């Protein structure tokens, strides 16, 4: 009476090291990383629209800026905005420059819808030499300057467009700042100018502000520039003793807004992959990531560790 | 873990076994022989292949958010979005480390269950034909061939043919 059975598990010679509520190195057979640390080194532009804006900043983009032809009738998820960016046109500022950038990218799209504005007795398409587009001077070509008559003349001007379409527009207009009172009644009749833009809900008001301003632009002026939502039903009244750089029309907005932008030098490459970070595009099917922060799309929650290993075997004990 | 099996009263692992996570071993008059256990070791695996199914895929998917990244400071907007995003990244990091850890723990256990489970199954087979020698190993008080330890494995071994010669041996 003397055979025996045995029983009894695997093992293999070298496992890996796991951590558990009371001991952070066990090692068992197998496992399975949770963090991905690795990314690709370019962003994919499938299967999520991912639109290059190269050049320009998505503001200088919507404003129409030289060289941002290519974004005309452009829709994406995600916009792509390059860090060496290049002003290239009439010097300007926005208030609150974040707020408007951050409509622009959520809206997805940039559908511009001309729209003519009869303006009095005043000249239109004024132009400049810090916005040469293409061996000559010229503007944003989505904004109108406007510059005294022939005879010394800006009437007052009220104008009125009134959407009885089915979506809200954007409406993007500016206000000229000049540098001396001669200057300022120079190309316009009064001091000071003003531009006043309503709605029925909202009214929007500046007076120009005239002096020394630093210079590179070549020139020692700015445009602010300013923006009205014109929801289905609602109205937008132009009022103007001077100084207004005024829209040639209006933006399509998007009743679901679902894009962003994501900015980064990147290029954008060939692969598949519906998730973004700054530092190139994920390929995983890994719960977490530590390569950044910033991420857009179907990703892997963002943690501070570089290595979870989850346990997919039982404990190692070899020999 | 729990039950003590592995790194427990089983010493420790067989490299040989590489066909299965848990099997027998033994030894009669005509020899030797390592066979895997496809029950307990399915029975294992399907409870972790379990837990990796129920973690990989989540859903994140997350498109306008804010602002992550500052060149220069601007105060009370930006102190909130900063710690806002500070804030976020660490309950996430905890619930990561938390969750590994209370995973492996289960895990570990889970497997040295099914080796305990396969042990106990093997006792209840044999009845009063063998005495647990406390190493994760039967001694079996009967001559038993080949087709009597493969009717041991495959759970058709029948005590009451050898308990005669078995309770004479055990017992005198
Ligand atoms: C008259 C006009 O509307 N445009 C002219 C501007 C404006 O007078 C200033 O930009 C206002 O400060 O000045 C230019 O030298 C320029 O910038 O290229 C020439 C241009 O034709
Ligand atoms: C101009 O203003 C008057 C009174 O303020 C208003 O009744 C009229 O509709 C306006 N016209 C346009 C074209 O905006
Ligand atoms: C992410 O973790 C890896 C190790 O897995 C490490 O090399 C890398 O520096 C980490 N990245 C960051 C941004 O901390």
């Amino acid at each position: 009476g003397n055979p025996v059975i045995c029983m009894g598990h695997h093992a293999v010679a070298n496992g890996t090291m796991v951590k558990t509520l009371a001991d952070d190195q066990v090692e068992v057979v197998t496992a399975q990383e949770l963090v991905e640390s690795q990314n690709l080194p370019e962003l994919c532009p499938s299967p999520l629209r991912l639109v290059d804006g190269q050049t320009c900043d998505i503001i200088n983009g919507a404003l129409g800026s030289p060289g941002c032809d290519h974004l005309n009738g452009a829709e994406w998820d995600v916009f792509i905005e390059r860090p060496n960016a290049v002003d290239t046109c009439y010097p300007f500022d926005v208030p609150e420059y974040q707020s408007l950038r951050s409509i622009l990218a959520n809206n997805g799209k940039f559908e511009f819808i001309a729209e003519e504005f009869q303006w009095n007795t005043v000249k239109q398409n004024g132009k400049s030499g810090a916005c040469k587009r293409a061996n000559v001077n010229d503007f944003f070509n989505r904004l109108n300057w406007l510059v005294k008559s022939d005879g010394n003349a800006y009437p007052l001007q009220n104008l009125t467009k009134i959407n009885n379409g089915d979506y809200a527009r954007l409406y993007i207009w500016g206000v000229h700042h000049p540098s001396t009172d001669t200057e300022q009644t120079n190309l316009y009749k009064n001091n000071p100018g003003g531009v006043t833009v309503s709605t029925k809900t909202s009214q929007t008001s500046v007076v120009p502000n005239i002096g020394s301003r630093p210079l590179v632009r070549g020139l020692s002026s700015r445009v602010s520039f300013y923006w009205t939502i014109v929801e289905p039903g609602d109205l937008i009244v132009f009022n103007t003793i001077g100084n207004l750089i005024a829209p040639r029309g209006h933006y399509k907005l998007n009743n679901q807004k679902k894009s962003t932008i994501l900015n980064t030098a990147i290029p954008i490459g060939s692969c598949v992959s519906k998730c973004h970070t700054d530092k190139g595009s994920l390929s995983t099917t890994k719960p977490f990531q530590n390569i950044s922060r910033i991420a857009v799309g179907d990703c892997p929650r963002y943690v501070k560790q570089g290595s979870l290993k989850l346990a997919t075997g039982m404990r190692n004990i070899p020999e | 873990g729990l039950f003590g099996a592995i790194a427990g009263f089983i010493e420790n692992g067989w490299q040989g076994l590489i066909d299965g996570w848990y099997g027998f071993r033994h030894q009669n008059a005509e020899g030797t022989g390592t066979a895997a256990d496809l029950k307990s070791t399915q029975a294992a695996i399907d409870q972790i292949n379990g837990k990796l199914n129920r973690l990989i895929e989540k859903t994140n998917d997350k498109y306008h958010q804010i602002e992550k990244e500052f060149e220069q400071v601007e105060g009370r907007i930006q102190d909130l979005e900063k710690y806002v995003e500070d804030t976020k990244i660490d309950l996430w990091s905890y619930n990561a480390e938390l969750l590994v850890a209370l995973e492996n723990q289960h895990t570990i256990d889970v497997t040295d269950s099914e080796m305990n489970k396969l042990f106990e199954r093997v006792r209840r087979q044999l009845r009063e034909n063998a005495e647990d020698k406390g190493n994760g190993c039967f001694e079996i008080f009967h001559k038993c061939d080949n087709n009597c330890i493969e009717s041991i494995r495959n759970g058709t071994y029948d005590h009451d043919i050898y308990r005669d010669e078995a309770i004479n041996n055990r017992f005198q």
